[PDB]
């Protein structure tokens, strides 16, 4: 019963965590982001991988804190703090700029947020013109091995919702996600080495067990 | 006890006490009418990819890690099949692999015969990538090493993490069967179609892998044959590409 | 309208909560499920597949495939001991590393029975016995053939049959408490002249269906 | 009254929810609507009509009504190419700017079946052949007109029928990996004394009734 | 009819194929295994049959 599908793989876990401001210098420093898969999170990955086809759905909360920068300011009142989350489907606009005009896009779904109150989520459903998800893919994009262009899931970017000329602020946004309503095609053997990087399958090889003394030898009893 | 099969016009003689092994519970089958109704018709060969093909021989010695194939394009140059490979643009098919030896009661040995899907192989060097050429090389079978390789652009091929980085001795969670040289010699396995779209194109993308291995390596004394020849002989089933007309 | 009040745990964010959520693209028809062989309900669909075991996890040997190979010597022998071992699935390194061993550690209690199979590699030729002897948690490992032969035990004439099963009955978790296996020469190996001297045998583990887990954890290998 | 309990993602303002909301104007009875010819429920059907496609987007005339014109010339020219391209709604320079072109940017995933009109404009005293040429997904574009002939061709008769239709079964999106068609002289033109010498022709596309689409986003031309 | 005339000892797999009148002769192994053809194990039969078809003469 612990040992189901959607026991097994339906759980919580925080997959990225990211800081951003409201006023800096590097411009990219003002907004953060992340390309949705699960190949970055080494325990989901490796739990994931006993499986070649998967199936789910998608459910993202989001933990935000702020903070006022040691820089020398103080005395001040401020309202609590407003941010923006915004969902970009496959084969859409991305931002390059806070200002950018695709933050303001009829298509790309978003969510308005103010400090104090529960914190925010959204839902995503299965994204795909396939049929589902593949772990494994023994092939080319059409070109880099490994890679199919069908697994793609979206990005998320957050910011901050101010007017002209703000004060110092900096924030942390914890993503938290979770698949849901599981399905699960094909059993594998579960991954022996050490995981390299995030997108090959790349290894250095290992022993197959840990030794003991001899082929007789079992301890003596208590 | 002898059955002899017929398919075309190839002919191949099995015993009829074999051993068959369906991969997953299910036969081979076409995607039957409706998934895609109205301009996505499909056709059918069914001419003379339904046959024998049969590769050369590998040479089982005292030393040999392991053979591996990949389906398909180990039969982009036999035939018909062949030809349907570049003339359509989308296709999809079962297959039957038959694996046999031909050795004597006074030899000895053992082996494990695998069909993989997607078996996406690692490379040589950890921050690198595989080639095409170190992947297949058609109707002649790669090799597994006993070591471990280095070189450029080659799939780390030490046998005992199969190229995959698993443990070797876990690889009977897929479609798999044994040989032992003292109880028989050869094997069947039927395997369909599987994906997740249901027709796709058939250069870029490697569906299944065949592997054999040796788990107890070949032996024999004193004026025996020095090798054993295993041969494998495939027969495509329910093959299907996009309609032209 | 509707007198409403608030109860404790109100507008937290608890990791394991079960609420409907709101989604972000509610005007978009999912791609319809295809019927892909080989679909999984249950993590004991994969331990109930039996796989090989390292038996001969000793020095020198452990990054090549002899770790898998029980190794039979020529001559008489007939009454030294050939192998032994704890049966121990989830800590003991020669069945920490199986199908079976890979899911037990996931959990943190787990309770059934064990199917070993032991295969005989060698050629149809040679003739000879073994004695495969059982001893209960809480017993020594036998000294001796004769012993071995007072408890549980199976003569296993490979001449006949080439195969041989066992079925173990009481299997929990945590100088180990546990019970053991040992085999005997009872005979010694006999052969024709041109046939090759040694030989090896191989050991395959399973679970039988009433295996049971408790307490998903995170695993210790990743 | 009534005990109540919180739960998480209470006071938030999600961006896409769905709840009633206050009336502002409770007190205000609305003017009833009106039977308005030329309703519209679906923007499908805005796709299913046809536009006149801009195929001779060549250098120079990229603002004038010369691109919508395909040039048929005059004398004997009985196997050289009329005119090519590939079939690639939303992406393509020649259909990316057709009703069916602008509404497909506004998703990120559609399929269906095309429909191509040719219509001749000619004087009716003008005869002639075509062969018009129809290559799938992954195969080249033929480069004569004998192994056009050997693939899916129609041949098109100007004196008999003025105009002809081709409907295209496999369509969905992202050196393209997509069908082409192309347009062959089998015979060239013929005219009677004091006609004009040169001609045109017209290109038209449409979507068949089975057209999907999926995943709202911004459209990239603003 | 083929028939192996062997010690009962001996193992090991022959390839038989066949090809159609208009065709060349198979140079390996490989090409005899892409057409018509038997994997013959001698260890399990001692035997194997072929018919052939379309037989006439000049």
């Amino acid at each position: 019963s612990e040992s189901s599908i959607e026991n097994f793989l339906c759980r919580s876990a925080c997959v990225y965590m990211g800081e951003y401001h409201t006023t800096n210098t590097d411009t990219s420093k003002l907004f953060a982001s992340w390309t949705i898969n699960a190949r970055r999170m080494v325990q989901m990955r490796r739990k994931l991988e006993l499986f070649t086809y998967v199936r789910f759905d998608m459910e993202v909360t989001f933990v935000i804190t702020s903070k006022q920068d040691q820089g020398t300011q103080l005395g001040q009142d401020m309202p609590p703090l407003t941010h923006q989350i915004m969902y970009i489907p496959p084969g859409g606009p991305i931002p390059k700029s806070v200002t950018d005009y695709t933050w303001q896009t009829s298509t790309n779904p978003s969510i308005f947020w103010t400090e104090g109150n529960a914190p925010p989520r959204m839902s995503i459903p299965f994204i795909s013109i396939g049929n589902a998800y593949s772990n494994f893919y023994d092939g080319w994009s059409h070109g880099v091995y490994g890679y199919n262009t069908l697994n793609h899931m979206g990005q998320i970017y957050v910011r901050h919702v101010n007017g002209s000329s703000p004060l110092p602020m900096t924030s942390t946004v914890r993503m938290y996600f979770k698949p849901k309503h599981v399905k699960v095609w094909v059993p594998r053997p579960p991954r022996l080495c050490q995981y390299k990087n995030a997108s090959t399958v790349n290894f250095t090889p290992t022993n197959i067990t840990e030794k003991r003394q001899s082929i007789n030898y079992i301890p003596e009893t208590v | 006890r002898v059955r002899s099969i017929t398919l075309g016009n190839s002919t191949i003689t099995t015993q009829e006490s074999a051993n068959v092994v369906v991969a997953y519970g299910r036969w081979p089958e076409y995607l039957k009418d409706n998934e895609a109704t109205a301009e996505d018709q499909p056709t059918q060969p069914d001419v003379a990819t339904c046959r024998f093909y049969t590769l050369e021989s590998v040479t089982w010695e005292r030393d040999s890690p392991g053979w591996w194939w990949k389906f398909p394009d180990a039969l982009k140059d036999m035939g018909l099949f062949g030809q349907n490979m570049y003339y359509h643009y989308l296709g999809r098919a079962g297959y039957t692999i038959h694996v046999q030896c031909n050795a004597s009661k006074f030899h000895q040995g053992c082996l494990m015969v695998v069909c993989v899907p997607e078996a996406e192989m690692g490379c040589s060097q950890v921050d690198g990538t595989v080639n095409e050429h170190s992947l297949s090389e058609g109707e002649t079978a790669k090799k597994f090493a006993s070591t471990s390789t280095n070189g450029t652009n080659t799939v780390q091929s030490i046998v005992t993490n199969a190229g995959m980085g698993v443990g070797v001795g876990n690889l009977t969670i897929f479609p798999h069967q044994w040989i032992n040289l003292r109880t028989n010699n050869c094997a069947t396995i039927v395997m369909p179609y599987i994906n997740n779209v249901p027709m796709d194109n058939m250069f870029r993308h490697h569906n299944f892998t065949l592997m054999i291995i040796p788990f107890v390596p070949l032996d024999y004394s004193s004026d025996s044959s020095t090798y054993v020849p295993i041969t494998v002989t495939v027969a495509p089933m329910c093959a299907e590409y996009n309609g032209l007309r | 309208g509707l007198p409403v009040m608030n109860t404790p745990g109100s507008n937290q964010f608890l990791t394991s909560d079960d609420f409907q959520s709101p989604s972000a693209m509610p005007q978009f028809d999912v791609t319809p499920e295809l019927n892909i062989p080989g679909e999984v309900q249950n993590l004991m669909e994969i331990a109930e597949v039996d796989s090989v075991v390292p038996v001969n996890n000793v020095e020198g040997k452990l990054d090549t495939m002899e770790i898998y190979r029980i190794p039979v010597q020529s001559g008489n022998h007939q009454s030294s001991q050939v192998f032994g071992f704890q049966v121990q699935p989830g800590l003991d390194n020669v069945f920490k590393h199986t199908l079976l061993g890979e899911i037990l550690n996931y959990y943190a209690h787990w309770s059934g029975s064990i199917k070993l199979t032991f295969v005989f590699c060698g050629s149809a030729m040679a003739t000879g016995k073994f004695l495969l002897a059982y001893a209960p948690p809480g017993a020594n490992a036998p000294k001796s053939r004769k012993d071995a032969m007072l408890g549980t035990h199976i003569i296993w004439d490979v001449g006949l049959q080439s195969s041989c099963v066992l079925c173990i009955p009481w299997i929990s978790q945590t100088y180990t408490s546990a019970g053991n296996v040992t085999c005997w020469y009872q005979t010694g190996i006999v052969v024709p002249a041109g046939t090759p001297t040694s030989c090896s045998i191989m050991c395959f583990v399973s679970a039988c269906n009433d295996f049971s887990v408790r307490l998903l954890k995170d695993t210790p290998f990743i």
